[PDB]
RNA sequence: ACCGAACGUGAAGUUAAAGUGCCGGAAUGCACGCUCAUCAGACACCACAAAAGGUGUUAGUUCAUCUAAAUGAACUAGCCCUGAAAAUGGAUGGCGCUCAAGCGUGCUACUUAUACUUCACCGUGAUUGCUGUUUUGACGCUUUCACGAGUAGGCAGGCGUGGAGGUCAGUGACGAAGCCUU
RNA sequence: UUGAAAGGGAAGGGCUUGAGAUCAGACUUGGUACCGGGCCAGCAUCGGUUUGGAGCGGCAGGAUAAUGGCGGAGGAAUGUGGCACGGCUUCUGCUGUGUGUUAUAGCCUCUGACGAUACUGCCAGCCUAGACCGAGGACUGCGGUUUUUACCUAGGAUGUUGGCAUAAUGAUCUUAAGUCGCCCGUCUUGAAACACGGACCAAGGA
């Protein structure tokens, strides 16, 4: 809900040399369309020697999840910048949408590597379709036969300040 | 959430600072509070660390005259009192009047041994701390820094618990008899008609 | 019976204030049993009475009242703001007030 | 002597904009649009999903 | 606040009345103020401003 | 009204037909912005200070309509860390003009409470009513200069609901300044 | 703008009189009053003139008769009308239905 | 001297920066992780820390060995530990806080400046009209809009004291002037 | 000296209210039992500003949402039934391992025709809860409704009722409480300064 996946399609402005410049597409994870077009131009100015002023955005479209109530495992490839250098890394997430997995990834890199949103490039997000593709044991352990587990030590949230009965944590 | 005449909190298993903040706001808003069993309070962190903290507190004293310095009270109820007074504007008349609404005790002295005691879930150790974290019992910490009455309080609490258990056995027997009597009068006209009302 | 109350119990908590500056013209009131702005909105516009006792009889009575009304909710925990004909004196921080059930819309 | 908001005051609304009567009478604000059911994206535009 | 684009509370810088206390000059100012207000002939307005002028601004002719 | 409805429907039909014909429809670029000053009046460097003055934005929460060209785009570029702007909808323009619309009549801020006030000052540009003025603003028309300058700068309130946590950074980085491009309408609903 | 109410005076001790709608809680309990004649009670009927006019006492008897005819049809309604309302401990008027 | 915002006298609303466990107005609010310290840590300016170490724990990178039940090497960078010694007792502001009330990050609501919005009133500047009704104030009356920080300093309009010309055929021993006084 | 009041390591000040004291005012220069007025309040309706509700409803867009449900084809495994091999259960969820593809569970992919919902926006649509304000003072304007040289919500608050006038009400003084408040003058980039003058008062003093 923090993010949406967009396609952004753009091209160079037509000139006399090139009447039909080549259309390019990027898949962008952004809070809204303004940021989506900003990110598109950011990556186009890195990858190619183009500017925003000599180009134009052709289309911006939400890409909805195909199966929003199917449980999936995603692999995400990332380029991020640390305090010290620049690194590549690959992590796995379980979710029902690509946007949910991307949001969890942003939280996770903020938590473990102190990587802010500006420091991260999303190389690729892929639904892992075979259980053999799942490489990380922190997600693999939820892919075993007849998984069941309790939730020991339940803490009930109280509306009142003072309770007349002793606490329990059974569940 | 209701306005009570006096709220009597059982201090056993409550974290010092969380209970202190809740009590401070209660007394500032005009509610009389009594906290009992202050030796059963808890502080998060291992015992040795809280002992070190108390010794760092002891180190502070007026150089030119120790009699003017901070007064380091050792009893557990006074440790809770120090935590509470730090959360009160105690140098104003309103703060003093708020602190007059508070009472704190080791053990459960009369008349509070025959009165209902409540708990504060937002401050309960078993509900707040992560299950593997170490904690301190304020009664042990007080005894380590000069409180003299751990064993007296323990003996008196044992006696109170014997008396209270006998009280409870009688109340349980009476309640069983009353439940039998109300079961004898079920499926009555009044019983059915009350059942139609959710009662 | 033995209970004759027709008002809701309340407390005078504070003035409207920032950290260092208070505004005596607005009082913050806690209504008993009210924990959310949704519950507190039932009481908007209800009249409030602060009833106190004074040394000197007026019309043969030593009971005096300051009348006000609930104006809006305060915060997220069901407190309300109130406006009194005369500002409630700050010694009554912690004192009880009476939230009437009128003007009624039930 | 006193400014009145036409979005609140119906009379002032009519004074400034006589058409507001016809707009309401014709239910312009909630007009049905007549059209059929088409899916112009059922072909190549489905490169929105994957390349 | 305001980011002012001109100096605030500036007087017009033009004389709006004779500095003189001669009552008959005031009678003439009264007549020509009426004339400049009710007639819209440019001449009357010019005459009205002239009646306000100081001595060095009315050189002898 | 009829031409507003036909312009909306024609764009919708074009976008649909482009999908079917394996093409992409590209909207006409916006011709109009609404610019709101959201920075106070202290500690402004001289060049953006002058630009804000030339935009008639001399207080906080003041707003004006601007016709987009290269000249005015570079003007707004100079004022970017002090303003929030974007493309106003027709209903946004209507609401602004109806509630907080004032005319400059002999250097005076005069409420637009009657069509006579508009006809007396702009009727020579064939603007006879408040709806004529709204039409001229929304469709960036031939007499946009005169109509936009006749309107006093709009004096908005602070937003009901507040800004984002910190204002003075671009909308893209999570602040409130710069071009937000259709979310100017939500901000105007908050502030108007 | 005022409301005409009766106890009935026999059940409660409160007579035909005016009350203001803002000082009333309207419950969900209803009495069928198609059989009471109230066609001659108006503002002039309570115009200011202890001792009570025989008009007022006669009207009170007349209205009480029809009301008690109708009130007795609902069990416990008469006893409910005879009892005073009060707020008990734990009673929240924003949560309570009347 | 930083951030926000610049100030006539008020009512109501909303905010900025900053915050919402208590001191203190506002959540022991919703959420994903990380961290346990016998010198934890805690908010720009700002009230400091390095070279260098750790088999504490977490996530990554690249190789390699394994049914012919996983393991071996090298490394990267997060929090934590060591490196880290001063003189009165003492300072994340204090209390205190450990699935935090700490650190990274997202969200929902909420709190309140002399700032913004609407309205009242004072003043300043401008502005509308006023003679067969101009009426003994036209230096007047009247319509409308905008604005109001200030040392040195400039100017304007007023308040107060001794004495002088004129006027009130002014007050006063039936009490002038002075002095004391919720 | 007398009276009153306050007083835990200064006092004094601002703002606010309470308490006690003082002061003031409309039953008017009231008019002739009535008329009518003054002050403090309740309610109703209106106008201006504004914050709300689990608000309700209509319309539009998008992949003319994506899903789901239904129908059709294809596939595999964290392989259901069946079957076989077993260490333990008197196959008393026994159990584990293999096989293969709906069987005595299901799942995934693609797709066909209908139907929704979410999100975003529009409504000169509807209902509903509170707060603050009432400037002006014959008429004149713009509009509306027309049933009318009429009436209106349309160039700024009226209607009604109760109480009080031996007073509900307002101001000041004293004091309490809450909150904030360093000692002025001066030279100075910078003064509360551990910088200088100043114990107090009158009269004189540039
Ligand atoms: C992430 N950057 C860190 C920065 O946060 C900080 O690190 C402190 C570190 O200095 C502290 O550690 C240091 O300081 C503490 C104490 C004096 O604070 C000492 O007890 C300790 O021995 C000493 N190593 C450590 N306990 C916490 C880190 N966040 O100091 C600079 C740094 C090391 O680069």
């Amino acid at each position: 809900s923090r993010l949406n996946e967009y396609q952004v399609i753009g091209r160079n402005l037509p000139t006399e040399s090139v009447p039909e410049p080549k259309l390019f597409r990027m898949r962008i994870f952004a809070p809204n369309t303004v940021v989506a077009k900003s990110r598109y131009w950011y990556f186009l100015q890195k990858l190619h020697k183009v500017k925003k002023a000599s180009g134009e955005i052709v289309s911006v479209n939400i890409i909805s999840e195909a199966k929003p109530t199917k449980v999936k495992t995603f692999g995400i490839w990332l380029r991020y910048e640390s305090r010290s250098g620049i690194h590549n890394m690959y992590k796995e997430y379980r979710d029902v949408t690509r946007v949910g997995a991307v949001e969890t990834m942003y939280q996770d890199l903020a938590a473990r590597h102190r990587a802010r949103f500006r420091s991260i490039h999303i190389l690729k997000v892929v639904e892992l379709e075979k259980t053999d593709d799942v490489k990380r044991q922190y997600v693999k352990q939820f892919l075993t036969k007849d998984l069941k587990f309790p939730l020991p030590h339940r803490v009930q949230k109280s509306k009142k300040l003072f309770q007349a009965t002793a606490p329990t944590t059974f569940y | 959430s209701s306005f009570e005449k006096v709220v009597v909190i059982d201090g056993k298993g409550h974290l010092l600072g969380r209970l202190a903040s809740i009590v401070s706001k209660q007394i500032l808003n005009g509610q009389k509070v009594v906290v009992v069993r202050c030796e059963e309070l808890n502080i998060s962190g291992e015992f040795f660390r809280n002992k070190l903290k108390y010794h760092d507190y002891l180190r502070k004293a007026t150089r030119y005259n120790k009699k003017k310095g901070p007064f380091h009270f050792r009893a557990p109820s006074r440790i809770l009192y120090k935590a509470i007074r730090g959360m009160i504007p105690h140098k104003t008349a309103r703060g003093k009047a708020a602190l007059e609404r508070l009472k704190v005790f080791e053990g459960v002295p009369p008349p509070y041994d025959k009165k209902k005691r409540v708990v504060v879930p937002q401050a309960l150790r078993v509900l707040r701390l992560k299950p593997g974290r170490k904690y301190t019992t304020v009664g042990k910490l007080s005894s380590a820094v000069g409180w003299k009455y751990e064993s007296v309080v323990e003996k008196l609490e044992e006696k109170r618990k014997v008396q209270s258990a006998e009280y409870y056995a009688k109340k349980k027997a009476l309640t069983k008899k009353l439940n039998a009597a109300k079961a004898s009068t079920a499926e009555s006209e009044a019983a059915q008609k009350l059942a139609a009302f959710g009662y | 019976a033995e209970s004759h109350r027709l008002y809701v119990k309340g407390k005078h908590i504070s003035y409207q204030r920032s950290k260092s500056v208070t505004n005596p013209n607005v009082s913050l009131i806690q209504i008993e049993g009210v924990a959310s702005p949704k519950d507190a909105k039932f009481y908007l516009g209800k009249r409030i009475a602060y009833v106190y006792r004074a040394p000197k009889e007026i019309r043969g009575s030593k009971i005096r009242v300051i009348w006000g009304k609930v104006t809006r909710t305060h915060g997220n925990n069901g407190l309300v703001r109130a406006n009194f004909k005369k500002n409630l004196p700050p010694k009554t921080f912690g004192a009880s007030v009476r939230i009437m059930l009128y003007p009624s819309n039930i | 002597v006193l400014k009145k908001n036409p979005l609140k005051n119906k009379q002032v609304l009519l004074r400034l904009n006589p058409y507001a009567k016809a707009y309401a009478a014709e239910k312009v604000g909630s007009a049905k649009v007549e059209q059929a059911k088409v899916k112009p994206s059922k072909g190549q535009f489905a490169e929105v999903l994957k390349n | 606040g305001r980011d002012h684009t001109s100096k605030q509370h500036v007087r017009s810088g033009h004389r709006t009345a004779p500095k003189s206390d001669n009552v008959y000059l005031q009678l003439l100012v009264k007549l020509y103020s009426f004339l400049a207000r009710r007639t819209d002939a440019p001449f009357n307005k010019v005459i009205l401003k002239s009646l306000f002028l100081s001595k060095i601004n009315r050189p002898p002719v | 009204q009829k031409e507003y409805t036909e312009a909306e429907r024609s764009v919708i039909k074009a976008k649909r037909d482009a999908k079917a014909s394996n093409s992409y429809y590209v909207d006409a670029q916006p011709k109009l912005v609404f610019v709101v000053r959201i920075k106070g009046i202290n500690k402004i460097p001289p060049k953006p200070r002058k630009v804000l003055q030339l935009l008639r934005l001399t207080q906080i929460n003041a707003g004006v309509f601007v016709r987009l060209t290269k000249a005015t785009s570079e003007l707004i570029k100079l004022a970017e860390p002090y303003v929030a702007y974007g493309y106003p909808s027709l209903s946004t323009i209507r609401q602004l003009v109806y509630k907080r619309g004032f005319g400059k009549v002999n250097k005076q801020r005069i409420a637009l409470s009657d069509n006579a006030i508009i006809e007396a000052n702009l009727g020579k540009f064939n603007i006879l009513s408040i709806e004529d003025l709204i039409h001229e603003i929304y469709t960036v028309g031939p007499n946009f200069k005169q109509v936009s300058n006749f309107l006093w700068p709009f004096k908005l309130s602070n937003p009901n609901g507040g800004f984002r946590a910190r204002k003075f950074q671009h909308f893209i980085q999570g602040g409130d300044t710069g071009n937000r491009e259709q979310f100017i309408n939500a901000l105007v609903k908050q502030m108007n | 703008n005022t409301l005409l109410v009766s106890g009935p005076f026999k059940v409660n001790g409160v007579p035909l009189r005016r009350v203001n709608a803002r000082y009333v809680i309207a419950t969900s309990t209803k009495v069928n009053v198609s059989g009471v004649d109230v066609s001659k009670f108006n503002v002039e009927y309570f115009a200011r003139e202890k001792e009570i006019k025989a008009e007022r006492v006669a009207d009170q008897k007349s209205v009480d008769a029809a009301l008690l005819s109708e009130i007795k049809k609902t069990p416990l309604l008469k006893q409910y009308l005879a009892a005073s309302f009060s707020l008990k401990n734990g009673d929240r008027p924003h949560l309570l239905k009347f």
